[PDB]
RNA sequence: CGAAAGGGUCCUGUAAGCAGUAGAGUAGCCUUGUUGUUACGAUCUGCUGAGGGUAAGCCCUCCUUCGCCUAGAUUUC
RNA sequence: GAAGCAGAAUUCGGUAAGCGUUGGAUUGUUCACCCACUAAUAGGGAACGUGAGCUGGGUUUAGACCGUCGUGAGACAGGUUAGUUUUACCCUACUGAUGAACUCGUCGCAAUGGUAAUUCAGCUUAGUACGAGAGGAACCGCUGAUUCAGAUAAUUGGUUUUU
RNA sequence: GGUAAACGGCGGGAGUAACUAUGACUCUCUGUAGCCAAAUGGAUUAACGAGAUUCCCACUGUCCCUAUCUACUAUCUAGCGAAACCACAGCCAAGGGAACGGGCUUGGCAAAAUCAGCGGGGAAAGA
RNA sequence: AGGGAAGUCGGCAAAAUAGAUCCGUAACUUCGGGAAAAGGAUUGGCUCUAAGGGUUGGGCACGUGCGUGCGGUUAACAACCAACUUAGAACUGGUACGGACAGGGGGAAUCUGACUGUCUAAUUAAAACAUAGCAUUGCG
RNA sequence: GGAGACGACGGCGGGGGCCCCGGGCAGAGUUCUCUUUUCUUCUUAACGGUCUAUCACCCUGGAAACAGUUUGUCUGGAGAU
RNA sequence: GAAGCCAGAGGAAACUCUGGUGGAGGCUCGCAGCGGUUCUGACGUGCAAAUCGAUCGUCAAAUCUGAGCAUGGGGGCGAAA
């Protein structure tokens, strides 16, 4: 079930991008200034338990891993290994290249 | 915060309900719930 | 002129069916495991930007077909 | 038009109603004052010299409570709560729409009625005139925006019985 | 004579010379969390409520600021077919002493027959 | 769309929440409650795995299917039969998985009546009435 | 003296009927493909006979190492198992 | 999820704790029924001299309801409007 469903797709709740949980896997300095951009004591736990492959905050440990027993989480899992869309995958599905000299 | 986590004032989120917690302990300190006093000058 | 059709342009998103050393596993038959084999099994892959719709206030078509036609009635310095 | 009005910003006055004159907070209350935006947030009438648009307060049928008065029924210095009016198809006015008589039709004229735009900013002038300094314009020229008005659907959103 | 001492009245406390009611006449009166009570010192009363009120989060067409779609109407046709109401009628302006004009005076004006709407006026509230 | 009560006397109306499994749940309290408080995690399909049952049935010596006198509690075994729940795991589609339907918004307080209940059929459902409890009066 | 003759509620057990599943004969439908398939009939009254069915009651005997026993803790030297 | 009951762990005992069992209550969510809160609701010469829709209260009892019978205007009946 889905919270407040009929006004999902506005930009107010939007949700993390899967390129961007890709780029924040790889490296701890995009995660760094995306936690940055959020405020501590508002967050679930005061931000000690997050899920970087679902971009989650959970009020406990024990929650965080009864979360990751969960289909979302798997789901969440299986895209990232096939992989995030990206714009060099667009422009290699049309055969477009940078040349850079 | 920390009165707001204790007593489960939290809005969406877990976040602590700091605004309606310091409505409580201002409610609490008018209507005689908690101790507090004036002391009378020294003579 | 009308009704079909064809072509275009748009919309959706890959039809039915068949096949597959794709498929978690399970059960039989025997070479008792050497895709052992056969059976079933969400799904996946291929045939397949396929199938379906398209003017109802979309476009084109003497040269893709079939049909219709010089009326009838009323009135008028 | 006038003022020690240098410039800038103004102040007092004159003609002028063409054109505008906003968004909110606050009901332990004469709801009036605060806040901001702005060019500016001017004042009135057409009701209130009784009076069927909608809906809140003065406001008040029947139920109920408290306060004051009263022997009481009840009344009030009062305070609170809940509570029935429910057209339009008529005439006129108004907005649109047809139309007889003059054969039918095409192209026109224009009496009369209506009438429409508005304000700000930026560039240049110019760091110039003016000024001890701090500061600091305007005419011509150029480009946008505010409010209003009349259209439109290429594009972007919205709408889906294309069921 | 005694009181439910109910209503009611009722600032206290001392004295006296009265001597009983009514006295009467003087005097003067302002612990930053304790102690005491049979853990508590409470009505700041829990639960319950289609009771009245203020606020917060979430939420949204309540609004900025409106747009679009569907069904049934309204509409047009065939059939069927009322009622309310009705002195007479229905364009205005100024005047018409009794603060009222629709009819009068003086002007503006003013062209058949009609349909959909509308809620200024007239009508319309078991008013 | 974007904003999110700027609307309005007033969030009126609408929206949001909603089933089930699990984690967790404050003040206050008449200790019974508050409580589904609050705040969170999850839910489809397919292929499996595990757990939870019923019935029947024991060896000798004699008399002759029963009677004894014995002997034994690994039947802890076989045969047959049967239904619905619960938990665990892999695989797999996804914008949705209580996919329609059905289905609490929640919280901080104040006033008020103890509560359940009842009335003004046809304008008032309430702090009104009743109620248990308490108190007084009359009567042998 | 008995019957007539008696409240409300809760769970448990037995019986009838209904619902559900499997096989079989017959009939019907489906059939591009699949489906030994999907659906329909297959019943037995009152009244009687006969054999049985919880409670309870009777006989033997005398229970502590207490026992029997219901989902629900009742029963037994006033005689249980 | 109240009494009552079973087991385990303690405690000299009284009792305490833990896990079950059980199924109480003018308890609670909620279907029918009964009722009648709200809506600038529909209707307003109506389907109706009180109806319709959604929403709402209650739902094991001070619940709903039939028939028979009793109380009659100086009256009755009244959880009292
Ligand atoms: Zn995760």
């Amino acid at each position: 079930g889905v919270f407040a469903k009929r006004t999902m797709t506005k930009t107010r709740r939007r949700l993390r991008d899967l390129d961007q949980i890709e780029r924040d896997l790889r490296s701890p300095r995009h995660l760094q200034q995306y936690k940055e951009t959020k405020a501590a004591e508002d967050l679930p736990g005061l931000g000690l338990y997050y899920c970087i492959e679902c971009a989650k905050w959970f009020e406990s440990e024990t929650s965080l891993v009864g979360h990751r027993k969960g289909k979302p989480h798997k789901r969440r899992l299986k895209q990232l290994k096939e992989g995030a869309y990206t714009h060099e995958e667009a422009m290699a599905a049309i055969g477009y290249r940078i040349d850079n000299g | 915060e920390m009165l707001a986590r204790k007593s489960g004032r939290l809005l969406k989120g877990g976040e602590p309900d700091v605004d309606g917690v310091a409505k409580q302990v201002l409610n609490d300190f008018m209507r005689g719930k908690i101790p507090w006093f004036t002391p009378a000058p020294e003579p």
